[PDB]
């Protein structure tokens, strides 16, 4: 570590963070694929407040939803804007992602593609897990600290 | 008076010991081995085969140990007169031919185990044995070739008949592999390896599985087989494999199997695209959809059956290692243990025996079989197995 | 010394009692991993500790009893032939027995061998040599040392066979 | 948990199919031409921190096996204390050593885990 | 390979390997070990038909799920609901001598699993067969002072003897794959339900459920290490 913050246990863990490498599987409980064809109303109950809270200040009908572990989540100094961000800038316009909010007790991220409208998720979700880097360097897994 | 329910004690043990060894010595392992060589194996590889296109060998007999003279008349020869003159501890190989028109006999020698039940020094007693010039502390567990004694060592290989599991390399495409190496007791030992693949790693698009078949030039989705074995429906196929409703799971890793055979929708679809990986281009389909079921009923898991009315017994063990297969892919087992030595063998004199004895029956086979298509109007060379066993 | 000897068998009990608690605790999931490191790699790290330290105190304490006139420790002090893992496992506990670093593993289903229950974690069961030589392995600790021993046969004779090529 | 249906005829897998306009998820066959309603909107799950396998093994019979070991716990059930406890019996190097009992006289499964989450095991 | 597997226990001697590049590959058999020549299967597969094993031509999963799986040298013949009496049939055969004492019949409980092999080649060993026929109290060996009265009355008129023991259904024969499948005491001492501060410590029985019981520990050994004095002393290498 730099000179100065060499002797403290955080300013370590979150460099610690900063270079091991991780991509989305690690911190997805699972993933699943509905058919929820209104893009307001949603089979799913849970997503309702997800989806209300989306109009204040195309879409395929199949949905592919991620529900995240906020053990992971912030054990590797990670938020529910820089994941979604992190996948967002990495599918282009061409997906359509939306996540809950830090606040909420359950981390969802539920995605569109935007007739072949299934296997295309069935890929983008396999790309997501693995392929996606949220934060660190590649080839770096563990890492651990010592004094 | 000690009542003879008493628990016993640590002590005791040694009687015990005392009387298994008292019964078997210490190389009971190369007596019963080769024993059971000469009054079973022997007889059981004289039938098999035994009919040439007449001609049909029958009983076999073994004399005791005895010696080719040379000016002069056969001789009984005993161990320490082969050692010492360096001679073979050998003994004659009878049959019994049936000749019959349809459009005794000495033949080879066997060299014969000390102490063995055709051996003298099995009966000999303390006295006998001194006589004999043998010291009375010999075991005897092995032969005397040319006057040298000469030990056959406890040979080590898998087991066979036993389906395995194996994880693989990273880099390789295939991520499990189900194994297993089907052979014969009797007759002969083909053994036709056939492998259970898994293409694709942890989260590639749609992992497939793939078997291997012998003298097909290509791996076979699974689907096929089942339907070249006449299992249609994708729920009877699935339900060969997976044996629980519930297990939604492994039937989602079977999904892109199915969708892997949806192509062939019955069995002659099924033998003709297994039959064509197997033939040349100018080949007939009758021809095709024959030498697939030829494939699946004498080469394909040949341990199970061979016969004929027997496609659902392959067909459920099958299932049964893609079953183990994904049951490793889905991480519930781990890959079986390569060095478990319950599913290692050990052979001894007799199944090594064995293993020439055929090969060399069936040189002498052909070397009558040969006495029959060059004939237009006893001609066996006995030596053909004699050297060939003591070589 | 006979109280020598009573202070080495505590200090393996309390070894034991420390294992016997961090089995405990990971049995009901109240063990945290460290980071980049498994459940049960914690774990095993923590007994393979508690057991060397045992093995490692109860070989100090044999060695202070023996007198300057102990020959053992006479050749030590001389430094001809003997170090202190020789009296260690001699007069006091042997220590746990070792296969790839790690403890002696499942060969049968979930048991190091058939005459021990499924899922036996214990020093006893993985190995742990609680005797020393003067007193005599059990034969569960003979056959688990004769495993440790095997892997240094052949590991000598590929350190031989590749050394030699290196130095060529 | 996607238990997925076959056809009523041939009994061959059946695939999803969007119905345009009454927005709805149907269940065709691609052999015959036999179709339905899809009972639940879920058409595929993905666990990556998966539980089931944990249990498997649990039978009827597992009592009399005497390799397992015997604890004297008490079961939430019948109280009786007749146990024979096995960890995991999933098989992935990140895996608890939590144990799992299973009642000789009801053949309830009941964990040691303190942080106990599932309801059924299964 | 040249590691000394767990499973070599009572197989192959733990001690005597040559060194060097033979080191591990070349094996010594212990003592009391013996080979599998082979039995035929036909009769065992004839008794399970008659004694309730479904055909595999007559099966369906999604109807008996509890249904055990039956092998018999690697085929799969059939299946079987409630196990336990067939396997329980099956070991008072062979300890009664109707069945070769040679084959391995192993039981997976939990796997659903019944295993039979009649196959040669097969490493096994003789163990004290501990069952509770017994009512005076706990689970006993077979074996007791009347049996071994006689086995010794015949050593020394030099009819009881080691087949004897099998045929009684005392003592068995065990390869490592039926090994699986069982407990054994290490002493029969072990089965009994201020210590000498120079003795060995040993650790204190924790189970009611042996099914057998060593000879002697000692049998592990081969001919070469069966001739070291005090073994259990000596640094292993
Ligand atoms: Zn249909
Ligand atoms: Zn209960």
């Amino acid at each position: 570590l730099e000179p100065g913050h060499a002797a403290d246990q955080e300013q370590a863990k979150l460099i610690r963070s900063a270079i091991e490498h991780t991509t989305l599987k690690s911190v997805t409980i699972a993933s699943e694929i509905y058919y929820d064809p209104d893009p307001r109303s949603t089979v799913i109950p849970e997503d309702e407040e997800i989806i209300q809270l989306h109009f204040s200040l195309q879409q395929s009908p199949w949905l592919l939803r991620l529900e995240l572990d906020r053990a992971a989540m912030n054990d590797k100094d990670l938020t529910m804007g820089q994941v979604g961000e992190r996948i967002k800038q990495t599918f282009k316009n061409d997906l359509f992602v939306i996540w809950s909010e830090d606040n909420d007790e359950k981390l969802i991220i539920r995605c569109r593609v935007v007739a072949e409208e299934d296997h295309m998720l069935k890929k983008i979700e396999n790309t997501m897990l693995e392929n996606i880097t949220l934060r660190g360097v590649e080839n770096i897994e563990r890492v651990v600290m010592m004094k | 008076f000690e009542d003879e329910s008493a628990p016993i004690t640590a002590e005791d043990s040694w009687a015990v010991i005392s009387a298994f060894f008292r019964e078997k010595g210490l190389v009971s392992q190369q007596l019963d081995s080769f024993n059971q060589f000469v009054d079973y194996t022997l007889q059981d590889i004289i039938c098999e085969d035994s009919t040439l296109i007449e001609i049909s060998f029958g009983k076999i007999y073994v004399t005791k140990p005895m010696v080719n003279e040379s000016d002069g008349v056969t001789h009984a020869l005993y161990p320490q007169e082969a050692r010492l003159r360096n001679l073979t501890y050998s003994s004659g190989l009878f049959v019994d031919v049936k000749k019959r028109t349809y459009e005794k006999v000495f033949i080879g020698r066997l060299p014969i185990m000390l102490r063995s039940k055709n051996c003298y020094l099995s009966e000999a007693t303390e006295s006998d044995l001194y006589k004999l010039k043998e010291c009375p502390f010999d075991m005897g567990g092995y032969f005397i070739i040319n006057g040298s004694e000469k030990v056959l060592i406890a040979q080590e290989r898998s087991a066979g008949n036993i389906v395995q599991v194996f994880k693989k390399a990273a880099p390789s495409p295939i991520s499990h592999v189900a194994e297993i190496r089907s052979a014969l007791e009797k007759g002969s030992r083909f053994i036709s390896t056939l492998q259970v693949k898994l293409y694709g790693r942890e989260g590639s698009s749609a992992r497939t599985i793939k078997a291997t078949l012998p003298y097909i030039k290509q791996d076979i989705p699974i689907v096929i087989i089942f339907r070249a074995l006449g299992i249609i429906p994708d729920g009877e196929i699935l339900e060969h494999i997976c044996y629980d409703v519930n297990d939604w799971q492994m039937l989602e890793m079977l999904k892109p199997c199915v969708e892997d055979g949806f192509v062939i929708q019955d069995r002659e679809t099924a033998l003709d695209f297994i039959g064509r990986r197997g033939t040349a281009l100018g080949i007939k389909k009758e021809k095709r959809i024959q030498y697939a079921k030829d494939i699946l009923q004498k080469e394909f898991l040949p341990h199970i059956t061979q016969l004929e009315g027997f496609e659902s017994r392959k067909a459920f063990f099958l299932g049964y290692m893609i079953n183990r297969l994904l049951l490793c892919a889905l991480d519930r087992k781990d890959q079986d243990d390569r060095d478990h030595f319950g599913k290692k063998r050990l052979d001894l004199a007799g199944p090594l025996l064995a293993q020439l004895f055929k090969t060399l029956f069936k040189k002498l086979t052909k070397d009558i079989f040969r006495y029959m298509q060059r004939t237009v109007e006893l001609a066996i060379n006995a030596k053909t197995i004699t050297s060939g066993l003591k070589y | 010394d006979g109280p020598t000897m009573r202070e080495i068998t505590e200090t393996i009990a309390e070894a034991k009692k420390k294992v016997l608690d961090v089995t405990k605790e990971a049995q009901a999931n109240l063990l945290t991993a460290k980071h980049g490191m498994t459940l049960r790699e914690s774990f095993e790290d923590n007994v393979v500790r508690f057991l060397n330290e045992a093995r490692d105190k109860a070989g100090r304490l044999a060695e202070v009893n023996l007198k300057d006139l102990n020959n053992v420790k006479q050749m030590v002090m001389a430094g001809s032939k003997g170090s202190f893992i020789n009296i260690a496992q001699m007069s006091a506990c042997v220590g746990q027995q070792s296969v790839e670093g790690k403890r002696i593993a499942f060969g049968f289903v979930d048991r190091t061998l058939p005459h021990f229950s499924k899922d036996d974690y214990s020093p006893e069961s993985k190995g742990f040599v609680e005797n020393s030589y003067l007193r005599g392995l059990t034969p569960q600790e003979f056959f688990f040392h004769a495993m440790g021993g095997r892997e240094g046969l052949i590991d000598t004779a590929v350190k031989t066979a590749e050394t030699g090529y290196i130095q060529r | 948990m996607t238990t997925f249906r076959f056809c009523r005829d041939c009994n061959n897998m059946l695939y999803p199919r969007e119905d345009k306009e009454n927005n709805r998820l149907l269940f065709e066959c691609r052999t015959c031409s036999y179709v339905e309603e899809a009972g639940s909107p879920l058409v595929y799950r993905h666990e990556l921190i998966t539980n089931i396998g944990e249990t498997a093994g649990v039978v009827q019979d597992i009592g009399s096996d005497p390799t397992l070991p015997r604890s004297d716990r008490e079961c939430p059930k019948c109280h009786s204390r007749e146990n024979v406890f096995f960890q995991s019996q999933q098989r992935r190097k990140d895996t608890s050593m939590v144990l799992f009992f299973v009642c000789l006289s009801c053949s309830h499964i009941f964990t040691s885990d303190q942080k106990n989450k599932r309801t059924q095991f299964s | 390979p040249r590691q000394l597997h767990n499973t070599h226990w009572g197989l192959v001697c733990p001690a005597e390997t040559p060194e060097g590049q033979a080191c591990g590959l070349v094996k010594n058999l212990s003592l009391m070990s013996c080979i599998s020549v082979g039995t035929d299967p036909m009769p065992i597969i004839t008794f399970l038909s008659e004694w309730g094993m479904e055909p595999l031509e007559d099966y369906v999963p999604h109807q008996s799920p509890d249904a055990t799986r039956v092998f018999v040298n690697g085929v799969w013949h059939g299946v079987h609901r409630n196990p336990a009496r067939l396997m329980e049939t099956l070991r008072t055969l062979r300890r009664k001598g109707d069945i070769n004492p040679e084959v391995s019949m192993i039981r997976d409980i939990r796997e659903k699993e019944l295993k039979i092999f009649t196959d040669a080649g097969r490493v096994y060993r003789p163990l004290f067969i501990v069952e509770d026929d017994e009512s005076l109290g706990h689970k006993e060996l077979k074996v007791r002072k009347g049996h071994i009265a006689k086995l010794m009355a015949t050593e020394y008129q030099d009819e009881y003897t080691w087949s004897s023991l099998l045929n009684e259904g005392l003592v068995e024969y065990i390869d490592a794959e039926e090994e699986e499948s069982i407990l054994i005491a290490m002493q029969p001492e072990d089965l009994e339900p201020d210590v000498d501060p120079a003795k060995r410590i040993r650790v204190s029985h924790h189970a009611t459920t042996f099914t057998h019981c060593e000879i002697h520990p000692s049998m592990i050994l081969g001919v070469a290490a069966s001739i070291i004095p005090f073994p259990d002393h000596n640094q292993s290498p």
